[PDB]
């Protein structure tokens, strides 16, 4: 009865904005065409649906277990319906693919976070934005299962169902394959016909900003089935929709004694939301070419970088060189001549050293800034690691295996203990790891660039002293740069009150938008001042000077 | 008025304008002094030039583009739940500019929206006025909406929590 | 400026009790004015002073009656809608429609505080049994109030028999809402 | 509504090694020391069971501390069906259970000491702490216990003392005075050299170092602590550190000053560790939730710490002590537990010079291998 | 019957109570429906006044007579509320006996008590239960159950054919409320000498969650009742009422209290009383208190604005009274000890869950002090990979541990104020170089001094203005909270430009100082100095309330600069080193070993090299693999050219 009109309403509401509709369409048309699937799923705004009708707009907001079945099965009917597939298949005809929903647009208090979401919220749909901390393994999970019935030449088909598969709930159904027919006959299963969806569960954690003060994070636990089953990794931020659910009977049988604690809340996720290369066009492909034409691009690449850093274009220049690298040589006889620079930086303190650093990692398509001190999180080098008490074996990565045709930016390379020097020696020189440790026999490609920065011994250069002796490594780790620079900080006048006011300018910069100086605080997924920049005096600065030859007069905007 | 702080301050906001004609010495408006300004070029200005120069100039010398705090996405929210909006957030003297717009444009679409807002936000403004408290022994919900109050409905609830109080006092004097 | 912040616009309910207390009212005096010095007030009518004879009921103004009870000269005559019954006909009559208000007059509040204070020996009903029915008959009439204030528009309002207390409650928040409601129907057009 | 009555003296003294099964159900006095004890908790004195076929409610019952209330089979509805516990009016008592061990000293030459479990129901609560020597007066019971018979393979029963009494280990106490001493005590001290005689009084046995006397007498009577409207603490402990030759009686000094302190621990450099003196933790096996011991220095509160061959302990070990000498306080930070420990104590320490003798030339500093500020200290 | 005359009297209780004019419960509950607050505060007191029967019925069984309470609460709101809501809460306040924690025994069981403690650690809210509705399994029954929180529920074993256990709930149709779990430990005082204090597990629901923190004094009036987990139980507490020891007229005292014109002098002041001299280190101290104004930049480049100060002076100083002091007045402060503790004590450490054995992330003191003042005492004796993870974590204020199993990082914003044993390299310049101010603190043997001191100290033994000159902890913290959440003031143009003058005549003035020709000044100022004396102008100004910094504060803080950093910094050797160095190579062959002390006695005690002259070459040749240490340095090999 309410079933039936609930259906009905949004085939109405359906009929009515033809966005839809011709989603499905497309969808139906590029999966027959390409006969790379395009999942069965529609994306709706609950704006439209609100000016539609506010009472369906209500009650999947609030009562999302009643509310969204009927929606699932009206899009469905207007697939089916829409649907001219001349011939199916028995793997299609025996499918359970029916149409899910996926919501967006504007949310009203329902847009909370895993702190914020309480007893109150259960039963509704709700917006959860965080971090993903864990990420569980992919699983099939069963729902329908076809058997065949040999003597009467018949095939039989049964549904099942799980507390995390529908909103509404009904009585489960064990996982126990049928094995005889009603009428006594012999059943075998047909495994090719059945139907098997993904599982994953992910846990959701509070971004670390908003955490009150003197007080740990809280995280919240997501579904997801199908098609959203690899989306999501851990470390990223990720805004889920989806129907806040209890779960389990929560100590409420009699079975269970302790009678304090309470029932196990999860959210069942309807969507996903996200929170290396540019694809070159037919025009900046000619805009680069224009560029390589003018006989004096390679200071012009050479300044853009690091434009803010006065001095040091030397270093600019050869940073450059380093990123773009050099031809790789593979003879004949499995010999691999190395076509990869190297570059290493002492200098006394203050020379925008890490600057430079952050600046290669701003510019280059891969880094790991990994430093040589205690490097906490990712090892500079491969290790096995196992457990304390499951003793599971497993090779962990280090961030030299993890810059594969690419660059890591050391930092600090004078902490370094002697692990990680005789480690760092054999991957430079051989470029690959190859790990035979705790029974695993494999071999690694470590083809990289590495650039490092390394602070005198004493505090300070010194010019009398070779730099093999003011930096305390052997001759072996610092053959293996390509080419060494050594820095000095000089102090010169006009130089100082450059550093001193460009270092100020930016403490009387304001975060814009509130009281100034006070107590300071994506739209869509699916998804010539461009090329040239405009000079700005804030941020290029010396990169003026360069082009002036070290003459401050000098006024050649570059 | 002339003479009202609130009033003078509303019209200080910054609205986006595009310039259509090509005029020297304004350098100063964009960002320097001593360049001409092109033409269709984009700028910030307050609402008190933005204004005069769009009213007066056949072709107006600055064409307003839309607001940031009028688009699409900031009508939605308010149509969704009105009373969980944060409008202070947004602006902190959202109506004044609202109805310094509609009059300007005399657009009949915002000006439901903005009655309705307002209906919707003054009902609990209400709510919360009234709820005063009382010393037996001789608010939590009441901070956090508190804060989310533009400036005007700010003074109106400092006004009407003042008569709540003072009729309170007066009918439990002893 | 040469009149305060808070009194614009307004009314203080200090000016409310003002109001009230210039209304006549029905005492028993304890002596005998009449004759077989004399006021002469000239707001208020002098006759009925002068002609006053003890545990004759007579007529005077709130004012005077309090005046008269402060030296215990005079017992006030609790008005007729005070007595219990009355009240429960009243809390009876606002329960049936929940859309109307009650008919009370329009000083039901001012003066049944200042009847509970003055004079608290005079009533013939229990005094407790009094204030909890007007305790009752506020909580319903804030109900409807609270109820009514949904249907603001920027034409009119219309608030039949409501007393002057409530009105003044509520004079800042509903004028100002209304008001900034017609400003913006008005820049519309 | 309930006196119980202790007997006091019983005549016969037992042991934890000699006690057999002639001894079973009948009033035994014992001698050891508490090594474990659990917290207390209410136990049910008087229980009133149910049935699930019929519903029927049992009547009253004495629940034995030792074995929980078993019914095989009904009265009203009389059959065999489960029970349960119900008759929400129920009157509670205190139970605790400590681990009482036989006395290392009374143990024959190198044998493993014998451990028994003793039972405290109320009014018998939070009378003794770890590391106590105490007699036991109780009624010696056992009860079957399937666990015992499936793991020995043979018909054994557990055996459990339910505590009737419990005293400490002339007398009751030496350092407890009555009005009558109080008396004396003012009449000395009026006496115009008292001092002298009490600084003479210290170790008679020992002929000389009449300083060490005067420092250990200091230490011994201790110091007034200072609190200054919350903001500023002052130690009232006073420390005193032993330094010298190879033989001049120091270490017996200590051991004097073991026996006269209220409440004193030797503990020697060689046998400490941290977490023996800061804490140790342990398992509840009631509760089955991590609890947290009392370490050497805790033991010692309000007392004093005699430390001997204080220059041998370890440098973590000695960083142990930094904490306790001048913060007055132990932190510590195990299995969640993290919390914050009293212990105000003074430390009196017994080391010889480095190198084996204390050259007078050099200065304290080479002599000895302590820190600068462990020395000031 | 009786149920529904319980119910009468609190509903008449609550309709007719009132003590002069106002009825206070009435009215209460008005104001809160209005609010979307469902609760009730009842004050036993007027309670017992109106009917002592009323009370003694709910004292004797309050499990059975408080849901009766809750149902009238209800009745009475429907009926103030609604022209002709879920199950209002009733909360408790008491004037009775406090019990002492440790002195809860059986005898209190099932009975309301009153008693005090500090928490010690709190949980996340759980979903109990209140209305479920159940559906049987085979014959498909629909019914439903309520729940009180209350005991003296579970699903029914028959069905209302089908077996035991036949019924299922129907999620979608049920009602759930908030539940959390507290632990209470017995306050430090009451502990008997030698004894543990004791710990007692708490609950409360709905309105009384998310009401306290870790470490705060409350006092907790609830029901003593037992849970089962021979015969015994687990005792635990109901909660029913808290009360924390945690307006306007505060705002006008503080205000007026600005207005004084020696503010930065009474608050030098109150920043240890008890201690003698060291002004500049009681001025420093005051400003790491207050702090500087945050500083973050759309592009991503968030400047700090934390202050963190280094005491570096010789034994009997003071400084670990001025680190207590400062954990003591500052509202949010952890005093921590550098050897006491250890990696996982600072920054953070990861760990797994016993319960649920997942590797998760618990934070350290730095974490425990996010938005406050971490006070780490012997900087010296803290292990040299604690001292990096420091170095990291007062870098980016955010400790990174994230991996192993998980990838979650914490916040760290927190100020550090470190006291360091003399030197007299471990204590390298760089780690002095992360801290903003370094202060060497020498007492001058003047005799006035000494006894001026020695006077001082006799006076705290035999032993408080507060008339205009000093504040009290409490004030003074309050003070700090008010600053430090509502004003965040910002430098001035003019003072910006003065400031850049200064520091162009810092590096001019070591210009002047450098009159050696060939010899090479360490260092004028770094980069990083020059931040560090940016933002203790804004705790100046903070600290009074100036929204704008003025010269005054400029030359404040460059006084207070040049009196710690320049000085310390300042209170021909590397040529010496290569000749030490030469030597020590040509007189050990490849291969050769000879002992450290020995080494020492050649050139140490022959006075040639300097003490800190061996150490710094020895670490220089071993860093390069040509020499190494043996015997923990006790004997030197060659290992090679
Ligand atoms: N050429 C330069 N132009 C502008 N600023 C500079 C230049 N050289 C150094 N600086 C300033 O030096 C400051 C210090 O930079 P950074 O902390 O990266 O130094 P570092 O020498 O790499 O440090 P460390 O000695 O600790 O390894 C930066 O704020 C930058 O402003
Ligand atoms: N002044 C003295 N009078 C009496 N006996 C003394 C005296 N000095 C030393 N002795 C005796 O010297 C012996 C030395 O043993 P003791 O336990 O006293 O310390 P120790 O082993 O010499 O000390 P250390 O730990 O410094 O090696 C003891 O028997 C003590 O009786
Ligand atoms: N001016 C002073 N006024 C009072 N006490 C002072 C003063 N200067 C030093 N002190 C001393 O400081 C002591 C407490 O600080 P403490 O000496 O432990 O600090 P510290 O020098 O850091 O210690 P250490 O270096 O031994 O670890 C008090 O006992 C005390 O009398
Ligand atoms: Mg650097
Ligand atoms: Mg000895
Ligand atoms: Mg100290
Ligand atoms: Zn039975
Ligand atoms: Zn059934």
């Amino acid at each position: 009865a309410v079933f039936g009109d609930r259906v009905r309403r949004f085939q109405e509401f359906l009929d009515t904005f033809t966005s839809y509709r011709d989603s499905v369409r497309s969808i139906q048309v590029y999966n027959s065409n390409n006969a790379n699937i395009l999942p069965h799923r529609i994306i709706i705004s609950l704006d439209d649906l609100r000016e539609f009708d506010r009472s369906f707009w209500s009650g999947i907001l609030v009562e999302p277990a009643y509310f969204i079945p009927p929606a699932e099965k009206a899009l469905t009917d207007l697939a089916d319906s829409m649907d001219d597939v001349p011939h199916p298949n028995a793997s299609a005809v025996s499918s359970r693919h029916p149409w899910k929903l996926s919501f967006k647009g504007s949310f009203g208090a329902h847009a909370l976070s895993p702190r914020t979401l309480t007893a109150q919220h259960l039963n509704k749909l709700v917006s959860v934005e965080g971090i993903v901390t864990k990420t569980s393994l992919v699983r099939p999970k069963l729902i329908r299962s076809v058997h065949y019935a040999a003597k009467t030449g018949r095939f039989h088909y049964r549904d099942y169902t799980d507390a995390t598969t529908t909103l509404t709930t009904r009585i489960p159904t064990p996982a126990i394959y049928p094995t005889e027919d009603t009428e006594g006959n012999k059943l075998t299963t047909e495994y090719g016909y059945s139907t098997f969806i993904d599982h994953q569960r992910i846990t959701v954690q509070e971004m670390p900003e908003m955490a009150p003060a003197g007080q740990l994070p809280r995280s919240i636990d997501v579904i997801l089935d199908d098609d959203l089953v690899d989306k999501t990794k851990p470390g990223d931020r990720v805004n889920v929709v989806g129907v806040f659910k209890s779960l389990g009977a929560g100590g409420m049988n009699q079975s269970n004694s302790n009678t304090l604690i309470g029932f196990k809340t999860l959210i069942l996720g309807n969507t996903v939301y996200p929170l290396a290369r540019q694809m070159l066009t037919d025009f900046d492909i000619r805009n680069i070419n224009k560029l390589s034409k003018k006989k004096d691009i390679f200071d012009i690449l050479s300044q853009s970088l690091a434009p803010s850093i006065y001095g040091h274009d030397h270093i600019k220049k050869a940073i450059l060189l380093m990123l773009m690298g050099g031809v790789e040589k593979n003879l004949e006889n499995g010999s691999h001549l190395r076509g990869d620079i190297n570059i290493l930086m002492v200098g006394d303190p203050s020379t925008a050293k890490s600057q430079l650093l952050r600046f290669v990692l701003n510019t280059a398509s891969l880094a790991i800034a990994t430093t040589g001190r205690g490097s906490s999180g990712v090892g500079l080098t491969a290790a096995v690691t196992t457990d304390r008490e499951t003793g599971e074996r497993r090779l962990e990565a280090g961030a030299m295996v993890l810059a594969d045709r690419g660059v890591v930016c050391i930092d600090e390379f004078d902490k370094m203990t002697d692990v990680d020097r005789v480690a760092i020696h054999e991957v430079m020189e051989q470029q690959t790891v190859t790990i035979a440790k705790a029974g695993i026999h494999t071999t690694l490609n470590a083809r990289c660039s590495v650039i490092a920065a390394a602070n005198p011994v004493f505090g300070q250069y010194d010019v009398n002293r070779d730099p093999h002796q003011n930096i305390a490594l052997p001759d072996s780790l610092l053959s293996r740069f390509d080419l060494l620079f050594v820095v000095t900080d000089d102090i010169n006048e006009i130089r100082d009150r450059s550093i001193s006011e460009h270092v100020l300018r930016t403490h009387r910069y304001l975060p814009p938008g509130y009281l100034e100086g006070e107590p300071v605080r994506s739209l869509a997924v699916g998804e010539e001042d461009h090329v040239f920049e405009k000079f700005n005096p804030l941020l290029q600065a010396g990169a003026k000077l360069a082009k002036n030859k070290g003459n401050y007069n000098g006024t050649e905007i570059p | 008025g002339y003479y009202d702080i609130d009033d003078v301050l509303a019209d200080g906001t910054e609205f986006p304008c595009k310039f259509q004609y090509d005029i020297p010495g304004l350098g100063y408006l964009e960002n320097n002094p001593g360049r001409p300004i092109t033409k269709n070029t984009k700028l910030s200005l307050p609402l008190w030039l933005a204004r005069i120069l769009a009213i007066v100039g056949p072709v107006p010398f600055v064409e307003l583009l839309p607001p940031d705090m009028f688009s699409t996405k900031v009508m939605n929210a308010i149509k969704t739940d009105p009373v969980a909006l944060d409008l202070h957030s947004i602006n902190s003297h959202f109506f004044s500019l609202a109805i310094k717009w509609i009059m300007l444009f005399s657009e009949k679409e915002l000006a439901n929206v903005v009655s309705e807002l307002l209906l919707q936000r003054a009902q609990e403004l209400n709510h919360h006025a009234s709820s005063l408290s009382i010393d037996l022994n001789a608010n939590i919900a009441t901070s956090t909406f508190l804060l989310k109050l533009e400036e005007m409905e700010k003074e109106i609830y400092k006004k009407s929590h003042e008569s709540y109080k003072d009729t309170k006092r007066w009918m439990f004097k002893k | 400026m040469s009149l305060p912040a808070h009194l614009q616009q307004t009314f203080s309910p200090e000016e409310i009790q003002f109001i009230v207390e210039n209304e006549p009212i029905k005492i028993f005096p304890r002596i005998t004015t009449r004759q077989k010095t004399r006021w002469q007030l000239i707001t208020t009518d002098d006759k009925a002073l002068n002609n006053m004879v003890a545990m004759r009921s007579t007529e005077v103004v709130l004012w005077i009656a309090l005046l008269l009870k402060q030296q215990s000269k005079c017992s006030i005559v609790a008005p007729q809608w005070l007595t219990t019954k009355e009240l429960d006909r009243k809390i009876q009559y606002e329960k049936t429609h929940p859309d109307r208000f009650s008919e009370l007059p329009w000083n039901w509040l001012v003066l049944a505080r200042i009847l509970f204070n003055k004079a608290k020996d005079d009533f013939h009903d229990p005094i407790h049994e009094l204030r909890g029915k007007i305790q009752d008959l506020r909580e319903i009439r804030q109900i409807k109030v609270l109820k009514g204030l949904k249907y603001l528009n920027e034409s009119h309002l219309q608030l039949d028999n409501l007393s002057l207390l409530e009105i003044n409650e509520l004079r800042p928040f509903i004028t100002e809402i209304m008001d900034k409601l017609r400003e913006i129907h008005t820049a519309s057009l | 509504s309930e006196i119980h009555v202790r007997i006091s003296d019983f005549p016969t003294i037992y042991s934890l090694r000699e006690l057999r099964e002639s001894n079973l159900s009948s009033l035994v006095r014992v001698t050891g020391v508490v090594t474990r004890r659990t917290g207390v908790f209410p136990q049910l004195k008087y229980v009133k069971f149910n049935c699930l076929k019929c519903g029927s409610i049992l009547g009253p019952f004495f629940q034995d501390s030792n074995e929980e209330i078993r019914i095989s089979f009904c009265t009203n509805c009389k059959s065999k069906g489960p029970f349960r516990v119900n008759g929400e009016k129920t009157v509670y008592r205190n139970y605790q259970r400590v681990t009482l061990q036989e006395a290392p000293g009374t143990v024959p030459p190198g044998r493993l000491p014998r451990h028994r479990e003793v039972i405290l129901l109320a009014d018998l609560v939070d009378v003794s702490k770890p590391g106590e020597e105490v007699e036991v007066t109780g009624i010696y019971k056992n009860n079957y216990d399937g666990n015992l018979n499936a793991k020995n393979g043979f018909p054994v029963f557990a055996t459990i003392i339910e505590a009737n009494s419990i005293k400490r280990r002339e007398g009751l106490d030496v350092f407890s005075w009555t009005e009558e001493e109080e008396r004396e005590f003012r009449k000395i001290s009026r006496d115009r050299g008292i001092i002298d005689k009490i600084i003479s009084s210290m170790a008679p046995s020992i002929y000389g170092h009449r300083d060490i006397k005067t420092a250990v007498a200091c230490s011994l009577f201790g110091g007034v602590p200072k609190n200054v409207n919350g903001k500023h603490s002052i130690r009232g402990d006073i420390n005193v550190l032993l330094l010298g030759d190879p033989g001049t009686a120091k270490s017996q000094i200590l051991k004097y000053v073991e026996k006269t302190a209220h409440r004193a621990v030797f503990a020697t450099g060689q046998g400490a560790s941290a977490v023996g003196l800061t804490a140790s933790v342990r398992k509840d096996p009631i509760t089955k939730e991590w609890t947290l011991e009392g370490g050497a220095l805790v033991l010692a509160d309000k007392g004093v710490c005699l430390i001997d061959e204080f220059d041998k302990m370890n440098d973590q070990d000695r960083t142990s002590i930094h904490e306790a000498m001048e913060q007055q306080s132990i932190s510590i930070s195990k299995a969640g537990i993290v919390t914050t420990l009293q212990a105000r104590c003074s430390i009196i320490a017994a080391a010889n010079p480095n190198g084996g003798r204390y050259n007078s030339t050099l200065p304290l500093a080479q002599n000895v291998s302590l820190t600068e500020p462990i020395l000031s200290r | 019957d009786d149920n529904t005359e319980i119910i009468k009297s609190f509903k008449n209780f609550i309709l007719e109570f009132r003590l002069d004019s106002q009825f206070i419960y009435r009215d209460q509950l008005r104001n809160n429906i209005l609010v979307k607050n469902y609760s009730l505060t009842v004050n036993m007191e007027h309670l017992i006044g109106y009917n002592e029967d009323i009370y003694k019925k709910l004292s004797d069984e309050p499990s059975d007579i408080i849901p009766l309470f809750e149902t009238a609460i209800t009745q009475v709101a429907k009926r103030i509320s609604i022209l002709s809501l879920p199950t209002f809460q009733l909360i408790l306040n008491s004037n009775a006996n406090q019990i002492p924690l440790r002195d809860l025994d059986s005898e209190h069981v099932s009975k309301i008590v009153r008693l005090s403690g500090i928490i010690i650690s709190t949980s996340v809210l759980s979903s109990r239960a209140t209305y479920l509705s159940i559906m049987c399994r085979n014959c498909r029954h629909t019914t439903s159950i309520t729940i009180n929180n209350f005991n003296s529920v579970s699903l029914p074993r028959s069905c209302l054919n089908c077996g035991p256990d036949p019924y299922i709930i129907i999620h979608e149709s049920s009602k759930f409320i908030d539940q959390q779990f507290l632990k209470l430990q017995e306050i430090p005082e009451l502990v008997p000498v030698g004894e543990m204090p004791r710990n007692l597990t708490m609950t409360c629901d709905r309105y009384l969650t998310n009401k306290v923190i870790p470490g705060t004094r409350v006092t907790i009036v609830g029901i003593y009742s037992i849970y089962n987990s021979v015969a015994i139980r687990t005792p635990y507490i109901k909660i029913l009422g808290i009360q924390s020891d945690v307006t306007e007229e505060e705002e006008e005292e503080f205000l007026q209290l600005s207005r004084n014109p020696k503010l930065y002098e009474i608050l030098t002041n109150s920043i240890a009383p008890s201690i003698f001299g060291n002004e500049d280190i009681k001025k420093a101290i005051v400003c790491l208190l207050m702090g500087g104004s945050k500083k973050i930049l759309p592009d991503g480049m968030r400047l700090r604005g934390d202050i963190n100060v280094l005491l570096l002076g010789d034994p009997g100083t003071a400084k670990s009274q001025l680190l207590k002091f400062v954990e003591k007045v500052s509202p949010i402060a952890v005093y921590t000890s550098g050897k006491g503790s250890s990696a996982a004590g600072l920054t953070a450490s990861v760990q797994r869950d016993p319960m649920t054995r997942e590797f998760y992330l618990e934070g350290g003191a730095m974490v425990l002090a996010d938005g406050g003042v971490v006070c780490i005492d012997e900087f010296d004796k803290m292990r040299d990979e604690d001292r990096v993870a420091i170095h990291e974590a007062m870098e980016q204020q955010t400790i990174s541990i994230a991996k192993a199993g998980i990838t979650t990082v914490l916040n760290s914003r927190t100020s550090v104020l470190a006291a360091a044993n003399p030197i007299y390299i471990d204590f390298q310049t760089t780690i002095l170089s992360r801290f903003d101010m370094i202060f060497i603190v020498k007492d001058d043997h003047n005799e006035e001094r000494d006894i001026s001191i020695a006077n001082h100290v006799i006076n705290i033994h035999t032993g408080q203005e507060e008339n205009g000159s000093e504040i009290s902890i409490e004030k003074m913290k309050r003070y700090i909270t008010y600053c430090r959440l509502k004003c965040a003031p910002r430098l001035s143009p003019q003072a910006a430009e003065k400031l850049s003058s200064n520091f162009v005549t810092i590096r001019k003035q070591l210009l002047i100082n450098e009159l050696e020709s060939t010899e090479r000044s360490s260092i004028p100022i770094t980069i990083r100095q020059l931040e560090a004396i940016i933002r203790i102008t804004e705790s100046l100004a903070k600290l009074e309330l100036s929204p704008i910094a003025q010269e005054r504060h400029v030359d404040e803080a460059i006084r207070l600069f040049q009196a710690s950093t320049m000085d310390a910094a300042s209170q021909t050797s590397l040529s010496e080193i290569r000749r030490f160095e030469q030597e020590l190579k040509r007189r050990l062959p490849i291969g050769w070993s000879t002992s450290y002390q020995t080494l020492r006695r050649e050139f140490v005690d022959t006075h040639r090299f300097s003490q800190l002259a061996l150490d710094k070459a020895l670490y220089a040749l071993e860093k390069h693999e040509t020499i190494q240490l043996r015997h923990q340095g006790q004997n030197i090999y060659r290992s090679g050219v």
